[PDB]
């Protein structure tokens, strides 16, 4: 079993293990890590299975769960999977990795429950201990991704509709639906969301979508971009006052891992 | 004429361009300023994704006007490079990535020369020009090296 989120490994030893060729590029990788390693003690290897984006984010958000965010706490969320399916039938074009509405409702219900478990925690050691045993597991975890992906799609709909109504929306969504293969929520789903955890991962424009779905700001050290504006890339770019923040690391925009805070340590 | 290309981090690239230039041209321009291969590139203007063939003039694009760059590149693929030593090299990839690019990462990651790298899949040696996609490499496929 190749674990979902590997234990905390000294970051300085890591870049040394992984960036041992003589190449010019490698240097930029080393320097990327050096910067990071000032804020961060260690690094956690997230599994690279095409879910890495959601796993990393959700692991983070949940491990640090302080209170259960309201959006999840609202129990109309339960009734939302039936609602969307009723209205937009093309949602039955949905493609699982691991009838249909019930399954999603169950998935989302799981998310609410699991996240609250970690909020109601007393210590944060306890909180995180708890959180690794979420991602240790097989079936429960992969359900959480079907819930999140759903939430992404909900939000994509929500926004697209608002754009069409003349209403004020986030600019990333304008570009999200500008793509040839993602003109409308239907198109997005058939061509982008369904393939996640199958053919491919989230594009950067869809990172945006992710943060929105769970109302957490995602902030990423992109080593590729070291010594440029983009090195610490933030989704969304102008995040809300309130939204909590997760930090991820991406060597070259192809996989996401977790840098561990000094104080957040085990 | 100057134009601006914006990224989704709000980063602004300035280019000097002519009305008669193509999108193929601009993408190619963006490759120097920023390294990004054109295949990865999409350019958006007025909620339209711009065709490689059609010109800036065609898209009625002007001095000091702003295009948006929306890349095809994605998160979460990993693959394995088994070695003669036993050492497993784990690589962060995109289906798009060429064997040529891999040999290159591999050299990056632990210092072996591509003119010496014999990459296999399921017993097949590997066209430096072909890519992972075409080779049907799932997330977490395992490869051998010589």
């Amino acid at each position: 079993g190749p674990l979902s989120v590997a234990p905390e490994m000294d970051i300085m030893d890591y870049c040394k293990k992984e960036w041992r060729g003589n190449t010019q590029k490698a240097t930029c990788m080393k320097m990327g890590y050096e910067e990071v390693s000032q804020k961060f003690t260690s690094i956690r290897r997230v599994r690279g299975d095409n879910y890495c984006a959601l796993r990393a984010t959700l692991f983070q958000a949940m491990s640090q769960a302080v209170g259960l965010p309201p959006w999840l706490q609202d129990p109309e969320l339960m009734l939302l999977p039936e609602k969307l399916i009723s209205k937009y039938n093309w949602i039955k074009q949905w493609k699982l990795g691991l009838d249909l509405v019930d399954k999603i409702k169950e998935s989302l219900t799981l998310l609410r429950k699991k996240w609250a478990g970690l909020a109601e925690m007393r210590t944060a050691e306890a909180r995180q201990i708890a959180c690794d045993e979420l991602f240790t597991n097989e079936a429960e975890e992969y359900s959480l991704y079907e819930a999140v992906k759903f939430l992404m799609l909900n939000r994509a709909i929500e926004l697209y509709n608002d754009k069409e109504k003349g209403k004020e929306v986030p600019f990333f969504s304008v570009l999200l639906f500008a793509r040839d293969t993602s003109n409308d929520p239907g198109q997005l789903l058939r061509n982008h969301l369904n393939q996640v955890g199958h053919t491919g991962g989230l594009e950067q424009v869809e990172m945006f979508l992710l943060a929105y779905a769970v109302r957490h700001t995602i902030q990423v050290y992109r080593l590729s971009k070291y010594n440029t504006e983009e090195f610490i890339t933030v989704y969304p770019t102008d995040p809300p006052k309130d939204w909590p923040v997760v930090t991820l690391i991406a060597e070259d925009d192809r996989h996401y891992n977790i840098p561990v805070r000094v104080c957040e340590e085990t | 004429m100057q134009i601006f290309v914006k990224t989704l981090t709000g980063k602004t690239i300035t280019l000097e361009v002519e009305p008669s230039d193509t999108i193929e041209n601009v993408k190619a321009k963006i490759q120097d300023k920023e390294g990004i291969p054109p295949d990865q590139q999409r350019l958006i203007f007025a909620g339209k994704q711009l065709e490689d063939g059609r010109t800036l003039s065609d898209y009625n694009i002007q001095k000091e006007s702003t295009l948006h760059l929306v890349l095809r590149l994605r998160g979460s693929m990993q693959i394995f490079v088994k070695t003669l030593t036993g050492k497993t090299i784990t690589l962060e990839v995109e289906p798009s990535d060429t064997i040529e690019n891999v040999k290159a990462k591999i050299q990056d990651k632990e210092g072996i020369p591509p003119d010496q790298q014999r990459l296999i899949f399921a017993g097949k040696q590997l066209e430096d020009g072909r890519t992972l996609s075409d080779y049907n490499i799932q997330k977490e496929s395992t490869l051998h090296l010589v």
